[PDB]
């Protein structure tokens, strides 16, 4: 974070796979190196989009997961449901991934093996193995990152099913034991969302969820299958 | 400050030709290299970055090469749109430094100028001075010698010489000489001559009349 | 989708100074890299200086001490100010965003889009003068064939610009408005000439619409043949 491009020209970390193209002048590859200055003026109504959680529908029922593949949009929000983590090449990949533990961990660049790489990404057959299962058998609940163009793009789970289908059916990828007291994050988290308010914060946060530069950061304590962790979450109370 | 120098300076090509425009870099500044087009009249936009990548839209004849310090831009197959002053620029430094530029032009076919001389007018006569205006419409190459003769004598000092840009149909130029005297040397002779001398005129041309008549 | 809109175009005399502004707005930064460019008449590009979105400076060698870049986030406004006019700085004044672009092989590029519209920057001792337009009469001296050629004298004005339409822009074609070209008396002149059908003339009229704002001119010239 010191100096992001070293003394040679280079990035600074190497394992980054670092294939960005700014061709629809978003501008958020500025954004990149300068990012307590992004314009929060288009937040009110980018999250005016999402909905809280109170507005879903009750859920019922035994618990099941998430296989439709939906034409869904819009990952900013905390009930999006992403679809299941896998490989992903690193030419469509511009910045470090983060996956999330919940606590946030770095997913460097390697060959299609597993053997570290350490060229930015540039090799066409650079990728990054970000498959996942639920922990405490696997790994993490899900990733975010950035793509070449600027999207944020995430992926985990799968989400799940707390009853019921259609217009006001809710999908949860967090811990929603309000409407589903089963529904908690260990059995329903599928990325850096800790509740339908909270997300986790790591580096790259205000970046990948700019208009949550908003949000207090508080101290929380998660609990998968025994093992404690204490993280820091950035919550959108008031 | 990083030198760049562009080569040439000035280049008139035909249709459909191969133009390479070189830049060298005073130090290595490896790939941190822009090519910025500049229609007349208008703001660059940049065409190749980072050396060697076409901008969005540029068309495929245009391409850029080279790392450290020798650097070239190429348009395979020249167009009639494509006239403009080309600048390479570095950004390797934080103090951004251009090339000298790359004036491009459409060669074409020999035209010969169509010779007008305008006498002064009878409103300006009345101010006090006095302006001859020589015309050349359309012609090519741009080189063109305009002498104004008064009286058989050789002017020198008092004409100022101006011409257009190419035409964007015809790729020709027009140049105007205006000559400036005094109302009283106006007044005073009788003959105003303007010799014009182009490759596509076989025998230099004269325009002259005489003061008074119309 | 962000926009750079400089300040209107200055007339100042040698020795003062000028202070001209980029105004950034529709974008997702508050504050952007800012890059200041200037090029004489006829002449190449010069860089200046720029500034980071932390406002960072950085000047070019030959400007040191005589041009300043400021800034201001609350209108997202960059000022370029600089000092000791001369002659020579007379030049059209750009701004530009330098933000990076692309990365690729582990390293990032920055360049210039999108551009200010320009100042213009005129630096002399004359004063604002409107132009004398003298009309070029057609004759037999400028017939060639079945076309005539006849025009407007654009004399002595200050500063640039002026605009010249015909016939109050109903004639278009064949019009040749030649490059302004200062004076040794410190005032610019140019000449707009015309072709036209020689069987026109004395039927169709023909004016040339000399517009100056500097000095709030309008010249409507009639053009007709020299009759004698
Ligand atoms: C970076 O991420 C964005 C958003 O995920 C990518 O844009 C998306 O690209 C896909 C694949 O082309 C688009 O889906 C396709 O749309 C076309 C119609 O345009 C349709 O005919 C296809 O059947 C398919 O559904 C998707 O619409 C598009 N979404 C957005 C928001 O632009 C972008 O491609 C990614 N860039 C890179 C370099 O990976
Ligand atoms: C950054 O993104 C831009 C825009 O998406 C990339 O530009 C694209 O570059 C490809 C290179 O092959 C162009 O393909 C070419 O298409 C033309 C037809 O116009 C064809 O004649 C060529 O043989 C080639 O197939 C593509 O047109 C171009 N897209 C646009 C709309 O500009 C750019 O390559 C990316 N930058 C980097 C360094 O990856
Ligand atoms: C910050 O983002 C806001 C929201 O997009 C921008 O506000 C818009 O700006 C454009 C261009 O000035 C206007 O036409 C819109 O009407 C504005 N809309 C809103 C929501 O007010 C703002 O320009 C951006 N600011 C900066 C510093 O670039
Ligand atoms: C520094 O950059 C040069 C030029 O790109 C490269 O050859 C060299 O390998 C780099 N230094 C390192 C990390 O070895
Ligand atoms: C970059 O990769 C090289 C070679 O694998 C390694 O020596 C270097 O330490 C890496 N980058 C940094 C800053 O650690
Ligand atoms: C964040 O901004 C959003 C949209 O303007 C607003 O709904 C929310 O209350 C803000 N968060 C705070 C101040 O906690
Ligand atoms: C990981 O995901 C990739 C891409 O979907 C797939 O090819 C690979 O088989 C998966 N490996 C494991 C062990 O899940
Ligand atoms: C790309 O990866 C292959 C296989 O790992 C390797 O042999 C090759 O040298 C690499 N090329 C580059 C450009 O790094
Ligand atoms: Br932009
Ligand atoms: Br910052
Ligand atoms: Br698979
Ligand atoms: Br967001
Ligand atoms: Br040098
Ligand atoms: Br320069
Ligand atoms: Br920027």
């Amino acid at each position: 974070r010191v100096q992001l491009i070293n003394t040679n020209g280079s990035w600074h970390i190497n394992r980054t796979a670092l294939n960005c193209n700014d061709s629809l002048h978003t501008g958020f590859l500025a954004a990149l190196f300068y990012t307590h200055k992004f314009n929060a003026s288009g937040c009110p109504e980018r999250m005016a989009h999402c909905r809280p959680i109170d507005e879903f529908a009750q859920g019922w029922g035994p618990i099941t997961y998430a296989e439709g593949h939906g034409s869904d949009q819009r990952p900013y929000c905390w009930h999006y449901a992403p679809r299941q983590c896998g490989t992903i090449p690193a030419s469509q990949v511009c910045g470090p991934v983060y996956c999330f533990t919940p606590s946030p961990v770095v997913v460097g660049t390697t060959d299609r093996f597993g053997a570290p790489t350490y060229t930015w990404g540039e090799n066409e057959t650079d990728v990054l193995i970000l498959n996942n299962t639920r922990p405490p058998q696997g790994n993490w609940f899900g990733c975010t990152w950035m793509n070449s163009t600027g999207f944020t793009k995430t992926c985990g789970g799968p989400p799940c099913n707390i009853g019921g289908v259609g217009n006001n059916t809710l999908t949860c990828p967090t811990d929603c034991f309000r409407k589903h007291p089963e529904a908690t994050y260990t059995k329903c988290g599928s990325g850096p969302w800790l509740t339908p308010r909270c997300l986790v914060d790591y580096p790259y946060r205000l970046w990948h969820y700019p208009c949550t530069v908003n949000f207090t950061i508080f101290k929380v304590r998660m609990y998968v299958g025994g093992v404690e962790h204490r993280l820091n979450a950035a919550c959108n109370i008031g | 400050d990083i030198q760049m120098t562009q080569s040439p300076s000035s280049l008139s090509a035909s249709v459909g030709d191969r133009v390479t425009i070189t830049c060298r870099a005073g130090q290595n500044i490896n790939n941190y290299l822009n090519w910025y087009q500049q229609k007349p009249g208008k703001a660059p936009k940049v065409l190749i970055y980072a050396a060697s990548n076409l901008q969005s839209g540029v068309p495929s004849r245009f391409s850029g090469s080279g790392s450290g310090t020798d650097f070239t831009l190429t348009i395979s197959s020249l167009q009639p749109e494509d006239f403009a002053t080309y600048y390479c620029q570095q950004s390797h430094s934080t103090v951004r430094t251009f090339g000298q530029g790359t004036k491009v032009e459409i060669k074409r076919t020999v035209a010969a100028p169509s010779v007008f001389i305008f006498p002064p007018s009878d409103e300006q006569l009345k101010s006090g001075t006095a302006s001859v205006v020589c015309l050349l419409n359309n012609f090519y190459p741009r080189e063109a010698k305009v002498q104004w003769k008064v009286d058989n004598a050789l002017q020198s000092g008092n004409s100022q010489e101006s011409v257009t840009e190419q035409d964007s149909k015809d790729s020709t130029y027009s140049l105007s000489s205006t000559l400036t005297l005094s109302k009283a040397d106006y007044e005073k002779h009788k003959v105003y001559a303007c010799e014009v001398t182009h490759q596509g005129l076989s025998s230099p041309v004269t325009k002259s009349f005489n003061r008074g008549e119309c | 989708q962000v926009q750079l809109v400089q300040s209107g175009a200055e007339v100042k005399k040698p020795g003062s100074s000028v202070k001209v502004s980029c105004k950034a707005s529709g974008g997702t930064l508050n504050s952007y890299e800012i890059t200041w460019v200037r090029q004489a008449p006829g002449q190449g590009l010069e860089w200046m200086g720029g500034i980071t979105p932390i406002f960072e400076t950085t000047y070019a060698q030959k400007f040191q001490g005589r041009v300043t870049i400021t800034a201001d986030e609350s209108t997202s406004t960059t000022y370029m100010e600089l000092s000791s006019l001369r002659p020579e700085d007379t030049a059209v004044y750009y701004c530009a965003r330098d933000g990076v672009r692309y990365c690729g092989g582990g390293r990032c590029y920055n360049w210039f889009d999108p551009w200010g519209q320009g100042t213009l920057v005129t630096v002399s001792s004359a004063s604002t003068k409107g132009p004398s337009v003298f009309p070029l009469a057609p004759s037999s001296k400028s017939t060639s064939g079945g076309t005539a050629a006849l025009g407007c004298l654009v004399k002595d004005y200050f500063p640039e610009p002026v605009t010249v339409s015909w016939n109050s822009g109903a004639l278009t074609s064949g019009v040749h408005t030649f490059p302004a070209v200062l004076q040794s008396s410190g005032l610019y002149s140019l000449s707009s000439v015309v072709t036209v059908p020689s069987s026109s003339l004395g039927t169709q009229t023909y004016i040339c619409n000399v517009n100056h704002k500097p000095s709030n001119t309008k010249v409507d010239k009639r053009v007709e043949p020299k009759s004698c």
